[PDB]
């Protein structure tokens, strides 16, 4: 089971299945060419990078179900912020 | 056919007016109605052979649609806003009387009718 | 069924799943193959209470309806510190801005 | 002509069932592969409905246009009932992109006149004021179909 460490602005450290990381094109690019585990986030911070962490579980356990799914919950607060990171992501 | 042809929309024996009342029953009352999802079965008389409704035309003695209504505007038919608001009450009372009071189409009209009155509740006053 | 689990300690979280019918040992299995400390060097806890070893996540009160995808459960974790544990702390994320008027 | 119903004149019963959260709105591809909108379903509910062999179907949210999923796909075609056994359609949420769902929440909050006020890069104002579309997604889908 690989896991990679995704840090926020703020310090916090965020470890995460690879496989789940790989929901974000721009995680997917940044540990592209192994021939790393660790990225920085200088401009997402903690509440933010959480919520993106939550999201790449969702997408992995919903994507190709067959039946019905919930909705991915994002309260008013973080959605500027959700929007700006989930951009820059490409998620 | 069993479609008879459509109600008239210019009549030279039928003097024709214009008012900011029928203005604003074409620019903001039919323009709402006709861009709302479910206007699709009311902006055309009922095809009474394709829908296979032989008694369509029996039972709707004064057939009345929203293509109909907007020529009428467009064509200064309508003498003043009472006449004009007669032909949308016209088609409103053709679908309840047609089908059943908890048929898909009746819901539809009674959306549409519900936006009507709320749109002519602000016709603005003759000037 | 599977529970989605939030392992947080100081500035630290691990997003992770397991079954309700894990034990609170196996938990620390997983916690060991990341953060490479072994299971006796660390306090699982819910809430305040210290999670016993032998017990299921589900015996935890942890549960599948409560412990979703999109909103994971917290797991608390406290590391040995020579010849103490260290007190359970989990820091505080960042806050958002005040929501902007435009936004009600 | 790519994306439109088959006049079969074939009746087929199905059942649309919505297991989604938001209202929908049923639109049927006519004959000319132009929408028809037919009345919504309440989140949990579902209807008998008399279709025909080969008519398109695809779901939206009525309040927003969002688009949903049918039986997993963007669009629904019944088959004939077998011994007149309906045919299901389960209208559910598709897994938005984190970023649509984000704009979906935007947009729900502020008035697009708006838009403009938010602290976003510029960028992000152009996608919230693209709404869900269903002329743009029936071309991006007639696109794939081609391919």
């Amino acid at each position: 089971m690989m896991y990679v460490k995704l840090i926020s602005s703020d310090g916090h450290e965020f470890i995460v299945k690879r496989e789940h990381a790989l929901t974000s094109g721009t995680i997917k690019a940044m540990l592209s060419g192994p021939g790393t585990n660790e990225v920085n986030f200088r401009e997402i911070p903690s509440h933010v990078l959480s919520k993106v962490c939550m999201y790449f579980t969702y997408k992995v356990r919903y994507t190709n179900s067959s039946t019905e799914i919930p909705e991915f919950p994002i309260a008013p607060e973080i959605a500027l912020e959700l929007l700006m990171a989930a951009n820059f992501l490409d998620c | 056919s069993m479609n008879p042809p459509p109600p008239e929309t210019s009549n030279p024996n039928k003097p024709k007016r214009q008012t900011n009342q029928l203005q604003y029953l074409l620019r903001v009352v039919l323009k709402t109605l006709w861009k709302h999802q479910f206007a699709w079965p009311f902006q055309q008389p009922v095809d009474a052979v394709k829908l296979n409704l032989p008694d369509y035309y029996k039972i709707i003695k004064t057939p009345m649609d929203m293509g109909t209504i907007k020529k009428r505007l467009e064509n200064n038919y309508y003498w003043n806003a009472q006449e004009c608001i007669q032909d949308f009450n016209t088609m409103f009372t053709n679908c309840y009387i047609y089908n059943k009071p908890g048929d898909d189409i009746v819901l539809m009209a009674e959306a549409l009718e519900k936006l009507f009155l709320q749109k002519i509740n602000e016709l603005p006053t003759e000037e | 069924m599977d529970v989605f689990l939030m392992i947080r300690r100081h500035k630290t979280t691990i997003f992770t799943d397991a079954k309700e019918s894990s034990t609170v040992f196996e938990l620390k299995r997983i916690v060991e193959g990341i953060l490479k400390r072994p299971p006796d060097e660390q306090r699982l806890y819910k809430d305040d209470q210290l999670l016993d070893d032998g017990k299921t996540l589900g015996e935890c009160g942890f549960t599948s309806q409560t412990a979703r995808p999109q909103a994971p459960a917290t797991v608390g974790l406290a590391f040995r510190a020579d010849d103490t544990f260290e007190a359970l702390c989990i820091e505080p994320f960042s806050s958002p801005p005040e929501l902007p008027d435009v936004m009600k | 002509p790519v994306l439109r119903s088959v006049n079969s004149r074939e009746p087929s019963q199905v059942i649309f069932c919505n297991r989604s959260p938001r209202v929908v709105l049923p639109v049927w591809l006519n004959f000319d592969g132009e929408p028809q909108p037919y009345p919504t379903l309440p989140p949990g509910t579902g209807r008998r409905i008399h279709s025909y062999r080969g008519h398109l179907w695809l779901f939206r949210d009525a309040g927003t246009h969002d688009g949903l999923l049918v039986n997993q796909t963007e669009l629904f075609v019944p088959s004939l009932n077998v011994d007149g056994q309906p045919i299901f359609a389960n209208i559910t949420l598709p897994v938005y992109t984190l970023k649509e769902r984000c704009l979906q929440v935007v947009r729900s909050l502020v008035k697009p006149e708006n838009y403009r006020r938010l602290d976003i890069v510029r960028s992000l104002y152009e996608d919230l004021e693209d709404h869900p579309n269903v002329q743009k997604d029936l071309e991006r889908l007639t696109q794939e179909r081609i391919a």
